[PDB]
């Protein structure tokens, strides 16, 4: 029920729980964060997360 | 209810009874006595519950609330909380739990028969079928310690493939001349494990 | 001469009271207050005791008037002084704050003016009381009671209203955040007195328990700890400069730190000049220890060792030299501790030995490997200490270090505390938590309870010198409360050690994660006048913050930590502590030559004990138990050494440790584990042996107390040996322990055990012993512990919190007595986990306010429980168990206690009653000895089976009550025959048969007919008592006459014929054998005002039998109470409020009925229904058990013991096998006898309803020949319908003689104004009533057709030669609209009439068209039939949109009823529902108008709706609905309505009775709901009235006939 | 809109439980008597397909 600013993003962080409303699941865009598949992907995310200057 | 009555009729065909068998100072005698007593108590409550379910499912007897809970648990296939008194691996199913409990009752019957004829020292026990294998290990260590009049804290364990235990299974290894070799087999059964205290 | 001696004692009392004046001392040249109240209260109480002793015996009857005058004057002066001490205590600190504190009139002007007025009034009273110091003169002032009450009330009001200034005052001195509101008020008020502050420094500081002052109280010389250790400041602080309290307290807390720093410098200089030599002198070493405090000594030793090791590693020979010096020092310590020392110096020695053995182990590990440089991590890992004298800042001279974590000592005076054995696990914990602290992350160890988590955190804080706080948080710890304690910790610079953090309401956990993150960011900013935002306010954060978390993963299914909060804490798993090392170090420190041998034999002993012993829920063999054993071993070694010295030598250390193990662990064992544990002891320690007894003084005092209060005492092997040994074990555990439990089955004698032990300890030690018995489940957790108001930050004390706070304050001298707080309930982790920090070694109770109430040494918190199958290991481990087995208490001692209580203490309370009691006791003596007859009969009763679990003590107390009734009957017979008294042989031959009758009706009172006959057969076989010679008739069908022979009840029951006016009236009971037996037994119960339970199937006749029994007792008033699934003790409290009043007496408050001389009896109709908690308890049942056993309950308004005066209970319940029933607890079933009333059966039912039908068939004399076949057909149809329409198909398929009574009443009401009827018409009306009672409740067409077939074949079988076509038909409709009478009508004329009435109805009320068909016609006739009858409620089951409420509205309009609907909207809550109910009740009762209260299932929002609807449907009134203003308005309206009707009534009870009659006659409730698979069962469980007193009609969906 | 939180004040309107005061048309609503014009319609909206109605 609102029309917001252009550069406004609302971030909802939650655990995977059936109690989350289906209305909110349909309205929002869903991102799933999981342990990585594979040692290569694990090391890739570790190296991307650690800044280069460190 | 007809299928439930048939299943509960065929369940106690592997369950008959257990001898009650108790004045001995050795830990082995009293440990076996209390284990057989606990097994007999569990068997008699399970037998009473089975008889109640059979009579109220095929016959003339009303239904109580605890009986309704037991019947619902049996139909859903989950173990009732009252029956599960020992350790059940990661929430098993009643279908295999009745077989496991029947195996434990048969083992305890074998202990009772051996005790009816020290005499219990030469028997071989599978540690999976015992309610308290850690108590069995403590009891045999205490027995050898009292018999040899040694210390209770400076006793090591020598293992060969004066106490024999069965049912132990390896994981990713093979036993050959008491030497371990790495293998790709998921589980190799040990034929007989000998526990000698030095 | 005795009377003259008593008169001389009275004269001495008069002289000592006329010579006693109040002692007055000047208070700062302002007023002369009264001090010294202890002697006055002691004199008053001993005078009361002397008067009470003189009243009992021997010549009180001559001095009654003046004795009573002295008694009530003493009570009056005691009450006045009890109010006076409280008001003066409040006034002192209120005057102090309002005078010393500034900017109070500028901030609280109305409060300052109020206190100015109150102070003027109190100074006027002070001048008046100082004019005449005599106590009688003080009592002579009129209005002292009301003046003191007003003073106390207004002082409390201003005390509550002053709370806003408390936070502003707390912002000045940081430490005040841990001090409560009233305590802080005392601190501010008594600032100019100082000497009254000494009982709050324990809460304010760490170890500072008192402050050393000068003679003038102007300069603070020093501070002192709890154990007498004192620290004298180098530069004293002066109050004579007139600083404020916060200012000089800040000066004190700074001076303490600088003094500890200076003494640390001097002490480390002394240790440096000591340790440079290879040998040390024990004399100078002991003098140094006496010179310096415990923490300073330990710190200096650590500094010296770290410096020596660093200099050795700076450079292998120096490391060997350091190890050799450490070993030489440790040998000196051991030699010094092997002899006798003062306790403080000995504890310093013990701490030194622990630290030195840790240093020796560290040096051994460092020298075992090859270490060369000091930068190696093998040395860098261990904690080290650095002292730099060159640092000019005295606070930062000492720098504690570990692996890359520099620390500064807080220099907080910890006093002495208790050192911790530095295990490798403890070192790992130290390293991990100090790495977390360096990283500005709070620590978080976790694991099972008893691994040493909170004690490790506290030991780390003490090593760092930080002020540590342990909080036992629970679900009541809110976000605001955690913000408050965080801001307090931020101000003070302390550590937090929140214990059991996982039970903190996940949403609140996530919310407080933000505050934790803010604290972490503030500390990181400090690491580089900082502030952080807590509760939307900025606060300075000291750099010594640490939030530590202690939690058990999955201990009781507690809440789980969110990842957001988990990332802010450094975790640590710790499950296996080094018990071997702990035991070795503890024993070597306490002094034991074979320390290593004892440890190596005791730790595997505990490991073997945890496995070889049986598995029980109350066994704990963990580290806490091991440490308790070690401490008790040290104490008993000290005691034995002192006993030997009373006469170094050698002592049996093995035997000492065996004695400690036995004294700590023997009582918790079951009866089958004593030889097993003795075998374990003999195996581990061969020559162990043990000693017991040697308690002659306490044992003989216990015997004297047992003989005094009619108990059975044994010598150890005698009858009471097990019980007396258990009492001795309880005494030992109370002596050497902190919190106790008495785990055992009901009736084991634990209550009598601890009561007798308390009285014996009283009369032995001379200290007063007071016991507080609390049921923790009879009240809410909020009422038990406390409640924080969500709006304003105010604290309302709970029951246990209030009791402990009263003991702590000790205004009545409570600290010098012996207090035993007893929790007489059952343990579950909802409330017992709040006592985890209580039962621990912290000895302090934590509250959400941050106020931590310490536990004084005279208080022992004791538990009296039945089992621990729901208690967790965290609370099982902390207590000392005493196992009271069932065979500990044998039935012969209960028999002995009963015989003694019969022989003495006459029932009508030498006396003829006492003589008859003694005669009966000596007659029944042979039957109670050993086996006899009663024990064998009770064993057979146990072998039988009953409707409830038969405990021995329930039926045994019931038998005792029946025997008391026999004695009362003998007394009444003697009174009725004054000329010829009771012959002794007749009394013998009468009691010898009454005993058999009583044991029969006691043991078999709750069993079926065949099993009570079986018990009768067993008793007949087993006893030598004259019995009736009837082979067929059981003994249970006989009564014992007062002449002493057997008579049947078949002679008692007559063949009475009831009048036609009352054919099926509610109060009409036709007598039968079961009926007369049941009311005779009920009268036998109720004559002693004993509780009871009427168990049986619904509709069996339980309340009818109860009311028939109560109608023979004129001095009892019965009140109906209906219980549902959601029943709370608030209902019983509302009933007590409505029908009883709270009085005030000098021996406590009492609760008595308003109508004097009558015993109010409470009829709980569904006592079985209240829901059972997930830990297996019921609040209502626990409440009723508490007030039945202890004779009263607790009022939650002000935490006062309210004692029931004339209140008794009767209960009704379905058997526990019914779908909605949950079995009652054995601890409640112990007191209540239960009688099983069953269905009458066919043989009884035939005559019961044959009488009714014969009476009913008298209006028409030509039909009187068909009564017997009519009853036969009625009984056969009811029976054959009951067989298959059971509760398993549908939850509402219950059948009972209530339907038969309704059937007979309906036939009679149809037969009354009709006066002439053929047999065809009789069969037609019988069939119509049968259909209306047996077909309407059905669900399916197949069973409806089955009942139609049943009624057809029953009429055909029992009614031959009849016109079947004329009698039976399809429509069978009956109506009274077409004519004036209830004449059967055809379908078409009825349809035309209903069409015309609906035509009129369309323009009148509802203009909605309807379509008519046969089902609608049947529905409207059924609804009209129900609406005609009084109290006619409906329960319509059907799909939505079927027209149920529209048809109800149409029928209500046509019958003249008024339609009411509640008009639910958004936020329509319970108060709005109550307002609607009040309006409906007023319109129905006061205005005398019909109301059709239509209600739909959608109108239900909460369970309160169903509770009030249940009460209204079953009783016609709702207690607690009207109270106060609206109650008086209802009374005025009811009086006006009675005047309008024509009845002149007064008072309140009869007006309320008439109002209830008007409601029950003029109010009809229609409940419409959708059918459901489980909704109907849930509604039946949550409201039995909807299925009992509401007529059910299953409308359902429209049939195919209806649709077509 | 948002008939998920249905308010039971609309039950007499939806059921058309209407009185007849001569030529005038009278309905009840809460605690007041309301005259309704014959040209009155009401629509209830929903953005949630996966909603359950009693
Ligand atoms: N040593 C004794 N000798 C004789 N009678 C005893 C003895 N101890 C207890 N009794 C009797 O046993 C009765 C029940 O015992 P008690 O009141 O101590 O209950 P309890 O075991 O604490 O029960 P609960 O577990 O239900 O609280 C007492 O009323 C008393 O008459
Ligand atoms: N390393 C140790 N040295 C000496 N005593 C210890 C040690 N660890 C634990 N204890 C004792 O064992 C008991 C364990 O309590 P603890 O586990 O700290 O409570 P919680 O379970 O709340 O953490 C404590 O009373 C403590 O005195
Ligand atoms: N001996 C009897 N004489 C007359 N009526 C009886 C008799 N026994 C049962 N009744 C009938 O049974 C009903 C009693 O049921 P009630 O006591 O209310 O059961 P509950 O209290 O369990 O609801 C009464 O309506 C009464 O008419
Ligand atoms: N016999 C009937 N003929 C015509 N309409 C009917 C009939 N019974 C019910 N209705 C319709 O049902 C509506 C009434 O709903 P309601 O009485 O609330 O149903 P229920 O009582 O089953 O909840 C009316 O608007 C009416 O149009
Ligand atoms: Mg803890
Ligand atoms: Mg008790």
């Amino acid at each position: 029920s609102l029309q917001p600013h252009a550069c406004f993003r609302l971030f909802l962080t939650m655990e995977i729980n059936p109690k989350v409303p289906v209305n909110l699941l349909r309205a929002g865009r869903i991102f799933v964060f999981e342990p990585p598949p594979g040692v290569k992907a694990n090391m890739l995310r570790t190296f991307s997360s650690i800044p280069v200057s460190r | 209810h007809t299928t439930a009555s048939n299943w509960l009729h065929l369940i106690p065909q592997t369950l008959s009874h257990l001898k009650r068998t108790e004045n001995i100072k050795d830990p082995l005698f009293r440990f076996f006595e209390r284990e057989v007593k606990m097994g007999a108590k569990l068997l008699q409550d399970v037998r009473q519950d089975l008889a109640d379910v059979v009579q109220v499912c095929e016959g003339k007897k009303k239904q109580t609330n605890y009986l309704r809970t037991l019947i619902n648990e049996l139909v859903k296939g989950i173990l009732p909380r009252s029956w599960s008194h020992y350790t059940v691996p990661a929430g098993m199913t009643v279908i295999q739990w009745v077989s496991d409990f029947s195996e434990r009752i048969k083992q305890l019957q074998n202990i009772s028969l051996a005790a009816a004829s020290k005499e219990l020292k030469n028997i071989h026990v599978c540690l999976g079928g015992l309610f308290v294998p850690e108590a069995y290990i403590t009891a045999t260590r205490q027995y050898v310690a009292q018999a040899n009049s040694w210390s209770l804290e400076e006793l090591c364990l020598e293992v060969n493939v004066s106490f024999g235990v069965t049912g132990l299974k390896l994981q990713g290894a093979t036993c050959n001349n008491n030497k371990l070799s790495l293998s790709n087999a998921i589980s190799t059964a040990l034929p007989l494990t000998q526990l000698r205290w030095v | 001469q005795g009377e003259m001696a008593l008169e001389e004692f009275l004269k001495q009392i008069r002289e000592v009271w006329n010579t006693y004046e109040l002692d007055l001392v000047n208070y700062q040249n302002k007023c002369r207050l009264i001090r010294g109240w202890d002697d006055l209260f002691n004199k008053v109480k001993e005078h009361i005791n002397s008067v009470s002793a003189m009243k009992l015996s021997p010549y009180y009857k001559v001095f009654e008037e003046d004795a009573l005058s002295w008694e009530d004057k003493l009570n009056r002066i005691m009450a006045l002084f009890d109010v006076w001490i409280d008001v003066q205590r409040r006034w002192v600190y209120l005057e102090g704050i309002f005078t010393g504190s500034a900017d109070i009139k500028h901030l609280l002007p109305v409060e300052t003016q109020r206190f100015q007025s109150i102070s003027t009034e109190f100074l006027a009273l002070m001048k008046k009381v100082s004019k005449s110091p005599l106590v009688m003169d003080v009592l002579n002032i009129q209005g002292v009671q009301r003046s003191l009450e007003r003073l106390a009330d207004l002082l409390g009001k201003i005390q509550k209203a002053l709370g806003e200034y408390l936070e502003r005052e707390r912002s000045s001195f940081p430490r005040f955040y841990f001090v409560g509101d009233e305590d802080l008020l005392e601190i501010i008020g008594n600032s100019k007195n100082v000497a009254k502050l000494q009982k709050h420094f324990k809460k304010m500081f760490a170890g500072v328990s008192s402050i050393i002052l000068n003679e003038d109280n102007s300069v603070v010389l020093g501070i002192s700890s709890r154990e007498g250790e004192e620290v004298m400041f180098k530069t004293p602080v002066s109050i004579t400069e007139h600083p404020k309290i916060n200012e000089w307290l800040t000066l004190v807390e700074k001076e303490m730190r600088v003094t500890l720093a200076k003494l640390l410098a001097e002490s480390v200089t002394e240790v440096e000049i000591f340790g440079k030599a290879t040998s040390i002198d024990p004399n100078t070493y002991i003098t140094w220890i006496d010179k310096y405090q415990a923490q300073l000594v330990v710190l200096s030793a650590q500094i010296a060792w770290s410096e020596n090791v660093e200099t050795a590693l700076s450079s292998a020979a120096p490391l060997h030299s350091v190890l050799s010096n450490v070993e030489v020092t440790l040998n000196v310590l051991a030699d010094s501790v092997l002899m006798e020392q003062p306790p403080l110096r000995r504890r310093k020695l013990e701490h030194l030995i622990t630290e030195l053995v840790h240093q020796r182990d560290v040096t051994r590990s460092l020298i075992k490997s090859k270490i060369d440089n000091a930068k190696s991590f093998e040395w860098l890992s261990q904690m080290r200490f650095y002292f730099d004298p060159k640092q000019t800042d005295v606070l930062q001279q000492l720098s504690i270090q570990m692996a890359n974590a520099k620390f500064n000592y807080g220099f907080e005076y910890l006093g002495v505390q208790d050192k911790l054995v530095q295990t490798p696990l403890t070192d790992r914990c130290y390293l991990t938590m100090t790495q977390a602290l360096e990283a500005r992350l709070g620590g978080s160890p976790f694991g099972p309870a008893g691994t040493g988590k909170t004690e490790s955190v506290k030991a780390l804080g003490h090593q760092l010198g930080r002020f540590v706080l342990v909080f036992n948080c629970d679900e009541t710890f809110d976000f605001q409360a955690m913000g408050r304690i965080f801001v307090g910790l931020c101000q003070v610079g302390a550590w937090g050690c929140f214990d059991e953090f996982n039970r903190l309401e996940e949403r609140m956990l996530s919310a407080v994660s933000q505050q934790v993150q803010c604290i972490q960011e503030a500390l990181r900013e400090h690491s580089n006048p900082i502030t952080c935002e807590l509760l939307n306010k900025q606060v300075k954060v000291s750099p010594d913050m640490a939030i530590f978390i202690t939690m058990n993963p999955g201990y009781a299914g507690r809440s789980n930590l969110p990842d957001n909060l988990k990332k802010l804490f450094r975790s640590l798993a710790m499950t296996k502590p080094d018990r071997q090392l702990i035991a070795q170090v503890m024993l070597y420190s306490q002094g034991f030559r074979t320390a290593e041998v004892l440890a190596n034999k005791i730790v595997p002993f505990f490991k073997l004990c945890d496995e070889q012993l049986s598995s029980q829920s109350h066994y704990d063999f963990g580290l806490r138990a091991l440490k308790s054993v070690l401490v008790s071993a040290g104490n008993v070694k000290r005691e034995r050494i002192q006993k030997i010295k009373r006469e170094a030598e050698n002592l049996p250390e093995q035997e000492i440790l065996i004695q400690s193990v036995c004294e700590t662990m023997v009582p918790k064992l079951v009866a089958e584990d004593i030889p097993l544990l003795f075998s374990l002891l003999s195996d581990v320690f061969p020559g162990v042996q043990y000693h017991r007894g040697e308690m002659t003084a306490l044992r003989e005092e216990l015997k004297k107390v047992c003989q005094e209060m009619y108990l059975t005492y044994g010598d150890g092997e005698e009858v009471g040996g097990m019980w007396v040994e258990k009492v001795l074990q309880l005494y030992q555990i109370t002596q050497i322990n902190h919190g106790l439990m008495m785990v055992g089955p009901s009736g084991s004698g634990k209550s009598m055990a601890w009561r007798v032990l308390l009285k014996a300890l009283e009369r032995l030690e001379g200290v007063e012993g007071v016991a507080h018995i609390i049921d923790p489940k009879a009240i809410s957790k909020d009422h038990l512990y406390g409640t924080l108001d969500p709006n304003t930050r105010e604290w309302t004390d709970g029951l246990f919190t209030h009791v402990l706070r009263k003991i702590i304050d000790s205004v009545r001298g409570e600290l010098q007595k012996r207090q035993w707080i007893v929790f007489d309930g059952d343990v579950d982790p909802e409330w017992v986990e709040n006592l985890n920090s209580v039962l621990d070694d912290n000895k302090l109770l934590t509250l959400p306010n941050g106020e931590r109430l310490s536990l004084p040494p005279n208080v022992r918190i004791m538990f009296e429980v039945q089992d621990l199958k729901y208690a967790t290991l965290a609370t099982v481990s902390r207590c000392g168990m005493v196992w009271f087995s069932e065979d500990v208490l044998s039935t012969d001692m209960i028999f002995n206690n009963f015989l003694a209580r019969l022989r003495s203490i006459p029932l009508d309370e030498a006396s003829p009653m006492l003589q008859i009691q003694r005669d009966a006791a000596t007659i029944m003596q042979p039957y109670f000895t050993s086996n006899g007859l009663v024990t064998k009969a009770l064993e057979h009763a146990f072998q039988l089976e009953h409707i409830m679990d038969l405990t021995r003590l329930r039926c045994l107390g019931s038998l005792f009550s029946m025997l008391h009734q026999a004695c009362r009957n003998v007394a009444q017979y003697n009174a009725n025959h004054p000329d010829f008294p009771m012959q002794i042989e007749q009394l013998e031959r009468y009691i010898q048969r009454y005993l058999v009758y009583a044991i029969l009706w006691s043991l078999s009172g709750d069993s079926r007919l065949k099993m009570r006959a079986e018990l009768g057969e067993y008793i007949r076989r087993i006893t030598t008592v004259p019995l009736p010679t009837a082979p067929n008739i059981p003994i249970i069908d006989y009564e014992v006459s007062i002449s002493g022979e057997w008579s049947p009840w078949q002679a008692k029951v007559p063949q009475i014929e009831v009048e036609t006016h009352k054919v099926a009236a509610p109060d009409v009971v036709v007598p039968t054998l079961d009926t007369v037996r049941h009311e005779a037994l009920l009268y036998t119960w109720l004559a002693e005002h004993k509780p009871l339970v009427l168990c049986g199937p619904p509709g069996s006749g339980k309340t009818m039998t109860l009311f028939s029994a109560l109608r023979a007792l004129p001095d009892m008033e019965v009140v109906g109470l209906n219980f549902s699934s959601a029943t709370t003790p608030e209902l019983l409290l509302k009933t007590f409020d409505h029908y009883c009043e709270y009085r005030r007496t000098p021996n406590g408050v009492v609760l008595a009925p308003v109508q004097l001389g009558k015993w109010l009896v409470l009829f709980c109709d569904e006592i079985n229904l209240p829901d059972m908690d997930k830990y297996g308890t019921q609040r209502v049942i626990s409440f009723i058990r508490q007030m039945v056993e202890h004779g009263g309950f607790y009022r939650t308004s002000d935490q006062t013991w309210v004692k029931l005066e004339r209140i008794q209970f009767v209960g009704a319940c379905n058997p526990p096998t019914d779908p909605g029933r949950k079995p009652l607890s054995h601890r409640f079933l112990r007191h209540v006898p239960v009688v099983y009333v069953d269905y009458p059966g066919p043989a009884s039912l035939t005559q019961i309803y044959g009488t009714f039908n014969r009476a009913m068939l008298r209006l028409i004399p030509s039909l009187r020949t068909y009564a017997e076949p009519l009853t036969a057909a009625m009984v056969e149809f009811y029976t054959m319908s009951q067989e298959r329409f059971t509760q398993d198909t549908q939850p509402h398929y219950i059948y009972s003689p209530r339907e038969m009574t309704r059937w007979v009443r309906g036939i009679f009401e149809a037969l009354r104004p009709l006066e002439t009827l053929p047999v065809e018409g009789l069969i037609r009306i019988w069939a119509h009533e049968a259909l209306r009672l047996f077909q309407d409740r059905l669900v399916e067409d197949e069973e409806r057709r089955w009942t139609d077939e049943n009624i057809d074949t029953v009429a055909l079988k029992h009614f031959p030669n009849i016109d079947r076509e004329k009698a039976m038909s399809r429509p069978i409709l009956y109506s009274n609209w077409l004519s004036k009478d209830y004449i059967p009508v055809d379908q078409e004329e009825l349809r035309d009439y209903v069409k015309a009435r609906l035509k009129v109805f369309y323009e009148e009320e509802l203009d909605v068209p309807l379509v008519l068909f046969n089902e609608v016609l049947d529905h409207v006739l059924r609804i009209d039939r129900i609406f005609r009858q009084p109290q006619g409620h409906l329960l319509l089951i059907g799909v939505s949109g079927a027209g149920k409420t529209t048809l109800s509205r149409f029928v209500a309009w046509m019958n003249g009823l008024s339609v009411y609907q509640i008009k639910v909207h958004r936020k329509y809550t319970g108060e709005d529902f109550d307002e609607d109910l009040r309006t409906v009740l007023r319109r129905s009762g006061c205005k005398n108008e019909k109301i059709a209260f239509i209600m739909d299932e959608s109108n239900v929002l909460d369970s309160g709706f169903l509770e009030r609807m249940n009460t209204l449907l079953a009783n016609g009134e709702v207690p607690g609905l009207f109270e106060g203003d609206e109650y008086a308005t209802l009374m005025t309206q009811c009086k006006e309505g009675a005047q309008k009707e024509g009845l002149m009534l007064d008072s309140h009870e009869e007006l309320y009775k008439w109002f209830t009659s008007q409601v029950i006659r003029n109010l009809h409730v229609v409940f419409t709901m959708n059918p459901s698979s489980e909704g109907l069962k849930d509604r039946a469980a949550t409201s039995p009235a909807l299925f009992n007193r509401c007529v059910l009609n299953w409308f359902g969906d429209w049939s195919t006939e209806a649709l077509y | 809109q948002d008939v998920e939180s249905y308010d039971p004040v609309l039950n007499p309107v939806l059921n058309r439980e209407v009185r007849r005061t001569g030529g005038r048309v009278l309905i009840t609503l809460g605690d007041q008597d309301i005259d309704l014009s014959p040209s009155f319609v009401i629509f209830l909206s929903t953005r949630d397909p996966t909603v359950e109605f009693p």
